């Protein structure tokens, strides 16, 4: 029979026995946790050797911040 | 006595293709699709009759 | 074609009408299944009044989750129930009477903002008058209604679907810390 | 405002004034939450926001967990009794 | 800190077993310990009453709100060090007062529910923050499943809870229509002389004031209180009381509020009437609990109610807290026991408990002179700074219906003593095991907050001068 | 700015502009050519547009009444482009919009008609697509070669008409 | 006018005869599964089997509500088939939240299963239609929850904007454990048997059996494999076709049909087919499937979409 | 070898979807007059559709040409009223 | 009149018919439950309840760059430990009586 061995008493030969006899929540949790631990690794990476960010939508019309300098031409 | 989980031949990772992609299934399933493909055993009653012996009753 | 004007103030009938046959039934489930139609009916008035969207939402979990659950519940329990008998509640009738009309009116009370007390539920009843509609062309991306819930939950009022996730995992907890007796 | 009103006043008095049994009393409190609903959702509209939509949108959640709670308190009621009473709790 | 402790926990009390359960609660009590140790110099933050708005316009930071906020976990602190500890080593305290294995995550999720009240600026916060912890009551109440009157009150509690979490979501939808805002500064004191709001303010203070026990609905709050466990029920009468009332008073919406004035009166004219004859002590007790909530809508109708208001409520908080403690005590002394989750039901049943040990009563005798405002004990300055605010600003017949009303209330106040203080029959030459240390020495120690509190008393007057104004 | 109703009444009012606010030549062009056209009455009356966005912005709530002189001379700006363009290259023109008439008007579809007027409206009336805001080392969607978004079918006409002007070399 | 009312009568004629036709289709090749005839014959004289026996079904014995539940069953999976599209655009009604319906006839069609356990009640059959009900709840759960990781491609609730975003490579081929996982949850929905304890006005639950059947296969179609997309076709028509016209528009609305009914048959077979080889489970493991190990990969491949389509810039605009 | 008979009905099933959905696109081409629909309608191109439909004159979305306006197309410009939604 | 209504006005004729068709063409004429039953429905709703507080993200994700993102990734990351708390305390596995508890025979 297969027993608990504990994360306390020796880590890594808990994760490999969590890896053979409880695959539904080794391969479950190690799918979800690869998520948000390569976002804080792997993000600089990119923006300096693949390609950096792309630039952002309109939303609006964009105004500008001038002073109505007078426009000349389509009179009548 | 029965081995455990670390006196095994394969990897958890080889355990566990099996595990989720169900490699047994489709082994059972391709069997049924065997059978789909081969000629059937059935018989017309009111115009043949089986295969009977001279000393039937 | 003003046959198709009315169709508020129908849905607002059949309201009435579905809710006093809610408050007098034989079964317990039958109480249910006009509290389903309560639903729908509600559903097509957010349809009518302009939010396509939530009369969907409204689908997906009043008749959705609730409904079922509560016709989950009624089915694997016994309860017992009484009819509608005039021998037991028709000592209610002159305080139902009274609330009635007290609680219609100043629930039509508050929506009105001078100090006369009639002027404030005679501009409940004084609305007939059609707002005119004009096109405005600033807006240049579908951002309907969804998108701006999914941009206010997120950014402006993150701290509230944050306490949210408390509020569900309490949902989670709640039942558990109940119905298990364990060991 | 008036389906909204009379689905919450109906529904209330239909918590009030019953003796028969115990799911009237959820499935009004229920009814009262839709009420509540159907005036908020007319005021966002008329008013051009969405934050009484935002109010909406976060109630659907509390009725939700609401039920969920209160039908397990129901059955931690029924498991020590044996059948829940006519006349209520 | 808290959230750090409850998905921390919760994962914690997942796994761990049910003998597990009191070092679990042993140890929460010292992480909350330490919160309050570590980290109470946020105090500088304000010094001239600076407010902060925090998450956006939508919880709001100030130093009245860092007292509530300071408070709370100081009386968590005493109620968790309660089910962490044994109160003596035998088989009858280990069958009585049993801890539920989701019993502590109930409580911090409460004190969620609590502090984001106190702290609420947005009407969204006030309506999640309220709903949140009247969850963890009904599932505080109902947790003890296989008692009878505990599974009943916890219903009852759900039905009237969810009445009144719908008048309040109605008061506010309705200033929602009248007022495109939700917030209470989209207020600041021009649209209350051009819009009649008297209604709609006063339908939302009536939401919460009666989920707490003002007193045309009394009759269902006094009926949980009795019918829950004797330590179900000191939490679920302490925090929803002190979380909404410096809710309510923090942000002052029903000035001279007619409906709130005569609902005042009403409530200290029956909670005083109503605890006169009545045999059992947690009904008693309760009662108590109701006058004394009910000089809460006083400072309720008053504008700065903040010295008044603060001092009372961590004299209210002390003296409730001891009176508890000490009936928790007498359950040993005692010669029947019934009902097992609830030892001791009746007054008569602690009869002569001076005769069994005197320092207890004692103890009692100082808590119920603090109840009923005896100059040299903690419990006078409050009523007496109350009646600085209620004079100062009008409320002329609201201070002699005040006074009247305590003392109608000390003649039921008076009952415990003259019950403990009597010839027994039967008294104690050795007990052989003795009663826990450290919550014994927490019950000494809010004995002497509330007899030596006047010393201090001049050092809060000027500590409250800078850190408020 | 608002979504219509339960029951929406459709009205008319047959009526005049007043007394003081002269007659003006407006675009009676439909979907298609002002979607075609975009890009050249957005390069030419640039300063026209942002001109009357300004003046809309500087009256706040006067706003509809204010700049009645000024949306009269954004309307004559983009009828000048479009009678340009009708005059210049109507034949390319109208197969860029008969492209886009179909394929939900997506501008995906119809890169092919594109780039044939795109060439044809550069010559004769000088004015150049530019998507703004598009910082360097950042390829313009509709320049670049082999793209994933190819549409369901291209249409007959611009396969035909951009083979020739393949054979021609004026491409 | 005409106009449309022509337009629905040939779309619910055509899906009335294929859910009719399924009911032989099942029959036929179960039997040469198994090495049988099984029925005589599938042709337009082929329905007068299914014919047959509907009109015989209606000639046994039952012993207000008892109306009602067949009547909702059979109208909430009658009405799910507007919103799915046969072509580009082509609906029989549009609708810019489309999968917000299907997802809200999804929740409307676990009734039938509740109300029909109260006819002819008794204590253990009321049991095990509380038993049918919550699996189908169940399943419904990882349901929904792909339906999000779907549509967090497309970050659009309308489902001809997911077929056309799906022009460049489908859903299927990144996500392929998605595609397996539907496939179980899809004949887990339906009472299909591998996932059938809970079986092992009949006239109606029998129809909207195989209406669910063939519209949750629609379901697939469209958001995990190719809706109506073969190929791109662009080159083809440019040597046949001259210029549209009405025979044009023909040839490409029935090459798009013949694309979208060749993914909803392979589907419908494999339904059939995953019929025969196996038995059924135990109501625990079903429940144990459902939650304990499936859905915390659910959990996991929900956290790990929006973390890949974080990492580079591809978030997905509207 | 190949089984026709299993085969058939989902030729028919197949054959049936066919023919259903060449029919919808031609009857949908036959509305719009010989143009494919419109599957995704913003707000913004829903006042556009409107209009063209009152720029062209009665016809859907015929989508007409012209170097300026009609002078009936400045005075055919419509406001919508809508009933009090009580 | 547009061709979505007449749809879902139709189909309820089509079932009335098909119903009115049986009524013409037929014949005519508490046990106590586990807590897993009613804990899979009434734990159903907190998690079909969440799916719709992340149906307003997944049409407005590309607004709320980088940062909507974290707040997500929090809430679903605070759903998660209550998950594992009710598949740490077996919530709802149910169990029955087939051991023998496996006490050795103990002799004198
Ligand atoms: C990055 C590298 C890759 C990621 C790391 C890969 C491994 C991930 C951890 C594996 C999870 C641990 C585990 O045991 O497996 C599953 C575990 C099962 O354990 P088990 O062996 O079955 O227990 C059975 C025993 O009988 C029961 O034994 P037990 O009774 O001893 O209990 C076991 C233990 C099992 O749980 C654990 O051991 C996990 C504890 C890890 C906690 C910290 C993880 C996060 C690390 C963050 C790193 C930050 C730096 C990153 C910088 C990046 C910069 C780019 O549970 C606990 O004791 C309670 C949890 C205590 C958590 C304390 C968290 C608060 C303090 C830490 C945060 C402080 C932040 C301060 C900031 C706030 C200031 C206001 O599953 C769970 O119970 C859920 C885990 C919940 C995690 C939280
Ligand atoms: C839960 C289920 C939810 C149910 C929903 C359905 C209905 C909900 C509405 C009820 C909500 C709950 C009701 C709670 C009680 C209502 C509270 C209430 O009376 O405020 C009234 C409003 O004065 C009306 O104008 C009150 C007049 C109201 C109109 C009377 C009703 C008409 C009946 C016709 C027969 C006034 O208060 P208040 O003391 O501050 O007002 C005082 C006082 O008016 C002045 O003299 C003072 O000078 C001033 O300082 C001011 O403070
Ligand atoms: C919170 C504390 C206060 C609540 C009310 C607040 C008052 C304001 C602040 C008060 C400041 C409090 C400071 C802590 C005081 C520290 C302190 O005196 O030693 C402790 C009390 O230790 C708490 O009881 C520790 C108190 C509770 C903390 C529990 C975790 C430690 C005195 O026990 P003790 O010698 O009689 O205990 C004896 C002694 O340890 C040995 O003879 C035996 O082993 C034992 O059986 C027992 O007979
Ligand atoms: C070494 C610790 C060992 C473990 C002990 C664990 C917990 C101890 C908890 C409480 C002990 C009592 C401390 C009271 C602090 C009051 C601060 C304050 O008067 O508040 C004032 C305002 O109050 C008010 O409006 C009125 C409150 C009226 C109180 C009425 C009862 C008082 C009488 C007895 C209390 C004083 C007894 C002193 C005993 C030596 C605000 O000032 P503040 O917020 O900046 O003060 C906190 C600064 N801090 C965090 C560094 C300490
Ligand atoms: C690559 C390195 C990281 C891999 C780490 C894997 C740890 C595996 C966790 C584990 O051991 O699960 C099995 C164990 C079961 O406990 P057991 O002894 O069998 O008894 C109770 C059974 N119910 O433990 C359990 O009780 C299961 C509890 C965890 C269940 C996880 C499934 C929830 C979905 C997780 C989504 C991913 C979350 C990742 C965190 C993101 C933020 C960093
Ligand atoms: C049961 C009633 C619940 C109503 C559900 C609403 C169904 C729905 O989603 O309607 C959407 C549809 C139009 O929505 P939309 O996406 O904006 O269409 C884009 C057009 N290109 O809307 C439509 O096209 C027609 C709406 C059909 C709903 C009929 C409800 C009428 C209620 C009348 C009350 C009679 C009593
Ligand atoms: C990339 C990193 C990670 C690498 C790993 C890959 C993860 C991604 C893959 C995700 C897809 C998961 C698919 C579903 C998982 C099924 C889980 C399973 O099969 O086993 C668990 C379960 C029994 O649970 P347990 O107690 O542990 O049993 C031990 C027996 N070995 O078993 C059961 O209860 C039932 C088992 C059968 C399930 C029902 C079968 C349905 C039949 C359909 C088969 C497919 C048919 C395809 C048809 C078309 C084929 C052309």
């Amino acid at each position: 029979i297969n027993a608990n061995p504990g994360f306390w008493n020796g880590p890594f030969r808990y994760l490999r026995w969590s890896a053979h006899n409880r695959p539904h929540l080794f391969f479950a949790f190690a799918i979800g946790i690869a998520g948000p631990v390569a976002a804080l690794t792997l993000t600089p990476l990119r923006r300096k050797y693949l390609y950096p960010d792309h630039s952002p939508l309109p939303q609006s019309y964009p105004l500008p911040q001038r002073a109505r300098e007078g426009l000349t031409g389509f009179d009548d | 006595r029965p081995a455990t989980w670390e006196e095994s031949e394969e990897g958890a990772l080889s355990k566990a293709t099996k595990y989720f992609l169900l490699a047994e299934m489709f082994r059972g399933l391709y069997v049924v699709l065997e059978q789909f493909f081969r000629a059937p055993y059935t018989i017309y009653y009111p115009f043949e009759k089986g295969p009977v012996s001279p000393r039937f009753r | 074609m003003y046959l198709t004007y009315y169709f508020i103030e129908i849905t607002i009938f059949l309201a009435i009408l579905c809710t006093i046959f809610i408050i007098s039934a034989k079964n317990p489930m039958v109480s249910i299944l006009y509290m389903i139609a309560l639903f729908v009916i509600a559903a097509m008035y957010l349809y009518l009044i302009g939010l396509g969207i939530f009369s969907l939402l409204y689908i997906m979990i009043y008749i959705g989750a609730i409904a079922v659950l509560f016709l989950f519940i009624i089915t694997l329990l016994d309860i017992n129930s009484t009819e509608l008998s005039v021998k037991s509640n028709i000592r209610d009738l002159p305080l139902v009477l009274i609330s009635l009309i007290v609680l219609t009116i100043s629930g039509l009370m508050i929506y009105s903002n001078d100090s006369i007390l009639i002027n404030k539920l005679l501009e409940a009843f004084g609305n007939d008058y059609n707002t005119i509609i004009t096109q405005d062309w600033f807006n240049i991306e579908n951002t309907t209604l969804l998108t701006t819930i999914g941009n206010v939950l997120l950014t402006n009022n993150a701290f509230i679907l944050l306490v949210l996730a408390i509020v569900l995992l309490l949902g989670i907890i709640g039942p558990i810390s109940i119905t298990m007796k364990h060991k | 405002m008036f389906i909204g009103t009379i689905i919450l006043v109906l529904s209330f008095l239909g918590f009030v004034f019953n003796r028969r049994n115990i799911i009237l009393a959820f499935i009004c409190l229920e009814t009262m939450l839709l009420g509540i609903n159907l005036i908020l959702l007319r005021n966002s509209v008329l008013f051009d926001d969405i934050s009484g939509s935002l109010f909406a949108i976060v109630i659907i959640i509390l009725a939700g967990v609401e039920s969920a709670i209160g039908l397990s308190l129901l059955v931690s009621y029924y498991r020590l009794r044996g059948v829940i009473n006519s006349y209520g709790i | 800190m808290l959230i750090l402790a409850i998905i921390s926990l919760i994962t914690f009390v997942s796994m761990s077993k049910l003998s597990d359960n009191r070092a679990i609660i042993r140890l929460i009590n010292i992480y909350l310990i330490l919160v309050l140790v570590l980290d109470s110099f946020l105090y500088l933050l304000f010094l001239n009453n600076q407010t902060y708005t925090v998450m956006g316009e939508l919880l709001i930071f100030n130093s009245f709100t860092f007292y509530i906020d300071m408070l709370i976990y100081f009386i968590m602190i005493v109620i968790s060090s309660l089910y962490g500890y044994n109160l003596y080593n035998n088989n009858l305290y280990k069958t009585l007062f049993e801890p539920k294995k989701e019993l502590i995550i109930l409580f911090l999720i409460n004190i969620l529910g609590a502090l984001l009240i106190v702290h609420s600026n947005d009407f969204i916060t006030l309506f999640v923050a309220i709903e949140l912890q009247s969850y963890s009551i009904y599932l505080i109440t109902a947790i003890y499943n296989s008692s009878y009157k505990a599974s009943k009150a916890s219903m009852l509690y759900f039905f009237m809870g969810g009445i009144l979490s719908i008048l309040i979501a109605y008061s506010i939808n309705t200033y929602y229509s009248v007022l495109n805002s939700y917030t209470l500064h989209s207020l600041d004191s021009l649209i209350i002389n051009t819009l009649d709001l008297n209604l709609i303010l006063i339908a939302l203070s009536l939401g919460l004031l009666f989920k707490i026990g003002i007193a045309p609905l009394h009759k269902w709050l006094i009926s949980i209180y009795e019918n829950t466990p004797i330590l179900i029920t000191i939490y679920i009468s302490l925090i929803p009381k002190i979380s909404i009332l410096s809710y309510l008073v923090l942000s002052n919406i029903s000035i001279n509020s007619l409906v709130i004035s005569i609902l005042a009166i009403l409530t200290l004219l029956v909670g005083s009437v109503g605890g006169l004859l009545q045999i059992k002590i947690k009904r008693l007790l309760a009662f108590s609990g109701l006058t004394n909530a009910g000089y809460m809508m006083l400072l309720l109708l008053l504008n700065n109610n903040e010295f008044s208001y603060l001092y009372y409520i961590t004299q209210y908080s002390i003296s409730h807290l001891a009176i508890f403690m000490i009936i928790i005590f007498s359950i040993y002394y005692i010669n029947y026991i019934n009902n097992q989750y609830n030892p001791i039901i009746y007054v008569n049943q602690l009869k002569g408990l001076i005769h069994d040990n005197a320092y207890l009563v004692l103890s009692m005798a100082i808590v119920v002179f603090s109840f009923i405002g005896i100059p040299p004990l903690l419990g006078f300055f409050g009523k007496l700074n109350i009646l600085m605010s209620i004079l100062n600003n009008g409320y002329y017949f609201i201070s002699i219906v005040l006074i009247v009303a305590s003392l109608i209330s000390a003649l039921y106040y008076l009952y415990l003593l003259n019950v403990s203080i009597q010839d027994k029959n039967n008294i104690l030459i050795n007990s052989n095991e003795t009663v826990s240390s450290v919550l014994s020495y927490i019950l000494s120690s809010l004995i002497i907050l509330i007899t030596f509190g006047f010393i201090y008393n001049s050092l809060i007057i000027d500590i409250f001068n800078v850190y408020f104004n | 700015p608002r979504e219509a109703a339960a029951h929406w009444v459709p009205f008319e009012d047959k009526a005049n502009m007043p007394d003081n606010v002269p007659d003006v030549v407006e675009v009676g062009a439909t979907s298609a050519p002002l979607l075609s056209a975009s890009y050249f009455i957005g390069a030419k009356c640039k300063p026209y547009n942002d001109d009357f966005m300004l003046c809309r912005e500087e009256s706040q709530g006067s706003g509809a009444i204010d700049c009645l002189k000024e949306g009269r001379r954004v309307t004559r700006c983009a009828v000048s482009v479009i009678e340009d363009i009708n005059k210049s290259c109507l034949d390319e023109f109208r197969l860029h919009w008969q492209c886009l008439e179909q394929n939900n008007h997506q501008l995906s579809g119809c890169r092919k008609a594109e780039a044939l007027l795109n060439k044809c409206v550069f010559t004769k009336l000088n004015l150049e697509k530019k998507i703004p805001g598009l910082r360097p080392d950042e390829e313009p969607v509709f320049l670049k070669k082999d793209p994933w978004i190819k549409p369901a079918v291209d249409d007959f006409k611009s396969v035909r008409a951009y083979a020739e002007a393949k054979k021609n070399g004026t491409l | 006018m005409i106009i449309n009312i022509v337009e629905i009568l040939i779309f619910l004629v055509c899906v009335l005869f294929s859910v009719a036709y399924l009911t032989v289709a099942e029959r036929k090749t179960l039997a040469y599964m198994q090495r049988r005839l099984g029925p005589n014959f599938v042709g337009y004289y082929g329905l007068l089997q299914a014919f047959a026996d509907a009109v015989k079904l209606l000639l046994k014995e039952i012993v207000i509500i008892l109306v009602i539940s067949p009547l909702i069953t059979l109208i909430t999976a009658l009405i799910g088939w507007v919103v799915i599209p046969l072509g580009p655009g082509i609906t029989l009604g549009e609708l810019n939240l489309g999968i917000l319906f299907s997802l809200a006839i999804g929740s409307l069609g676990v009734f039938g299963s509740l109300l029909s356990g109260w006819s002819s009640n008794s204590k253990y059959s009321l049991l095990g239609s509380i038993r049918s009900t919550a699996q189908l709840i169940s399943y419904e759960l990882i349901l929904t929850s792909i339906f999000i990781i779907i549509i967090m491609f497309v970050s659009s609730l309308n489902i001809t904007t997911i077929i056309e975003t799906q022009r460049v490579v489908w859903y299927c081929i990144p996500l392929l454990p998605l595609l397996l996982i539907f496939f179980i949850a899809s004949v887990a929905e339906t009472a299909r048997p591998p996932f059938d304890l809970t079986e092992s006005p009949f006239v109606f639950f029998f129809l909207a059996e195989y209406s669910n059947i063939i519209l949750i296969s629609a379901f697939n179609g469209y958001l995990l494999l190719g809706g109506y997309l073969s190929f791109n076709y662009s080159y083809l028509f440019n040597i046949l076709f001259n210029d549209y016209s009405y025979v044009s528009f023909l040839f490409e609305g029935l090459i798009n049909s013949s694309a979208y009914a060749i993914k909803l048959v392979f589907l419908m077979f494999s339904f059939i087919w995953v019929r025969a080889a196996f038995p059924r489970f135990t109501y625990d493991n079903l429940i144990n499937f459902c939650w304990i190990i499936l859905l915390p990969l659910l959990f996991g491949i929900f956290l790990i979409i929006p973390s890949t389509l974080y990492i580079f810039d591809s978030f997905p605009t509207l | 070898a190949i089984p026709f008979e299993a085969l058939l009905p989902y030729g028919i099933i197949f054959g049936l979807l066919t023919a259903g959905g060449g029919a919808m696109q031609v009857l949908h081409v036959y509305r719009n007059g010989g143009v494919r629909d419109r599957f995704a309608i913003d707000q913004w191109d829903s006042q556009m559709m409107e209009r063209d439909l009152r720029l062209n004159g009665g016809q859907g979305r015929k989508q007409v040409d012209q170097a300026t306006a009609p002078e009936a197309f400045k005075h055919n410009h419509v406001w919508k009223s809508e009933r009090p939604l009580i | 009149m547009n061709t979505f209504i007449i749809f879902i006005i139709l189909i309820p004729i089509v079932g009335f018919a098909l119903l009115a068709v049986n009524i013409l063409l037929a014949v005519y004429k508490r046990l106590a439950f586990n807590a897993a039953f009613i804990l899979v429905a009434i734990l159903f709703l907190p998690f079909d309840l969440e799916i719709s507080t992340l149906l307003p993200y997944v049409m407005s994700i590309y607004l709320v760059s980088n940062y909507g993102f974290t707040i997500v990734l929090l809430f679903l990351l605070i759903l998660i430990i209550g998950f594992v708390y009710e598949i740490n305390t077996n919530a709802l596995k149910i169990n029955k009586h087939n051991k023998p508890n496996t006490d050795s025979l103990i002799y004198k």
